[PDB]
């Protein structure tokens, strides 16, 4: 998944904050010269009922 | 173990390592007019996993009547309140448990 | 020991509205369930609606979805049944019963009341 | 209505150098077992585009939180520039970096 | 699956005697532990006594020494509490509980009985 704004003026606005399955566990890697990645949220039905 | 508490409220893993302590609290948890302030889960679609908490209050469909919403038949509020009358038999009195 | 007293019956043109209320007196509460029933002359009782005190396990008969609307007033120990758009079929002799719907065990309509009547007609009662 | 709050010394900010494409590869392993949320992680300084090199890294445990929830779905949080005062295309919206 | 049956309580003058019997039914046993607990109104449960299936490292509270005696009969699956020198505070609700007292692990009080009352008074119950 990318978080790359910069483009060639044809199509900008490329990022990714999708809601993904957890299954049995997760491996999460991050590459960044900045602090864009800040954390995570976990749940089942992320509204107010759980 | 198996039962309402061991299935829908609080479950210990088969490989548990620790101590269960329990003592009667009829003198601090039951009132003449009835202490209805303690609740337990009575219906649930599946058993809990060990050390898994559930504080949901969604309506449980007990029968075959699709009942999205408060209205509906055989659709119950999942929680139920203990009727800790001080006149209850010790078997039904409150019991404080620390694990 | 316990008494149920109804009120609010009468007649109304088809497509009208009405309000049947009734009060209980003599039940120690806990898990009151108060339920409205109808009797069509020549047939047994048919569940109209029901409700528990603050348990809100409300019931509405299938054919009457929307026509009725049940409500409570626990301080006054009363239950209200609003009705809107009375079709001609709704004419019947109405009652409300008191019981206890424990979730783990089941419902029993211990006591029944006197009753009121609902007449859907073009010329009144 | 919430049950567990926790704070600690941070671990996210360990950046190296200034002007590499992608420099610091931070790996985490999340594992929810028996009401126990295990978080491992390790950081490696590596400079490359289109990362995940072919090396070997052993991930060390950071924390094990006793949460006791179900967890079947998750999402990542990104700090996003708000484009209503920035030099670039600042009308109402937002801008992001490159991570 | 199990039942505990209590009997033998009542009222007696101070300095009298009594005997409370609790019958057990429904255990595979192995490590039965039958005990009596005392409930003083306005308080909680207190230990009175306890005994195993032949283990006999009995328990008696600090203030209850001497007066009370514990006996068992595995053939009848019964346990008895002999009551002597009833000093007034011994007026309370006695309950027999059953569980398992393991040396290595500890004890649990799995089941409780119906219970019976004892009145140390000058004029009876």
């Amino acid at each position: 998944f990318h978080a790359i704004h910069v483009s060639g003026t044809n199509g900008t606005k490329r990022f990714d904050n999708p809601v993904l399955p957890f299954n049995d566990g997760v491996y999460f890697a991050s590459t960044e010269k900045s602090n864009i990645i800040r954390g995570w949220i976990f749940g089942t039905t992320l509204d107010s009922k759980t | 173990q198996t039962g309402k508490i061991a299935d829908y409220n609080y479950k210990l893993p088969d490989d548990f390592t620790g101590c269960v302590i329990a003592w009667n609290s009829n003198n601090l948890d039951s009132k003449v007019g009835g202490n209805y302030n303690y609740l337990y889960r009575l219906f649930r679609k599946s058993n809990l996993k060990p050390f898994e908490r559930d504080i949901s209050t969604e309506i449980y469909q007990a029968g075959s009547t699709p009942c999205n919403g408060v209205e509906g038949f055989n659709c119950y509020f999942p929680l139920q309140s203990y009727g800790f009358q001080p006149t209850n038999g010790v078997g039904y009195q409150p019991y404080r448990v620390v694990v | 020991q316990v008494q149920l007293v109804e009120s609010g019956g009468g007649s109304v043109q088809p497509g009208g509205s009405l309000r049947l209320s009734c009060v209980v007196s003599g039940y120690t509460s806990s898990s009151r369930y108060m339920g409205w029933f109808r009797q069509v002359p020549g047939k047994g009782l048919e569940w109209v609606s029901g409700i528990k005190r603050d348990g809100t396990n409300t019931y509405y008969a299938d054919s009457v979805k929307g026509r009725f609307t049940i409500s409570q007033d626990n301080a006054k120990n009363t239950v209200y049944l609003q009705m809107n758009s009375l079709k001609p079929e709704d004419t019947a002799m109405y009652y409300c019963a008191a019981g206890s719907w424990y979730n783990q065990w089941g419902y029993s309509m211990d006591y029944w009341g006197k009753g009121t009547q609902v007449t859907v007609s073009s010329s009144g009662q | 209505n919430c049950t567990f709050e926790y704070v600690s010394q941070p671990f996210l900010m360990d950046l190296e150098g200034k002007q590499g494409n992608f420099k610091n590869l931070r790996e985490f392993v999340f594992k929810n077992i028996d009401g126990y949320f295990k978080i491992y992680s390790k950081h490696t300084p590596i400079n490359l585009v289109r990362d995940l090199p072919q090396g070997f890294s052993a991930l060390e445990p950071l924390v094990d939180l006793p949460i006791g929830i179900n967890i079947t779905r998750f999402q990542t949080l990104l700090a996003l520039h708000r484009s209503y005062l920035t030099p670039g295309d600042s009308s109402s919206g937002w801008t992001a970096g490159a991570a």
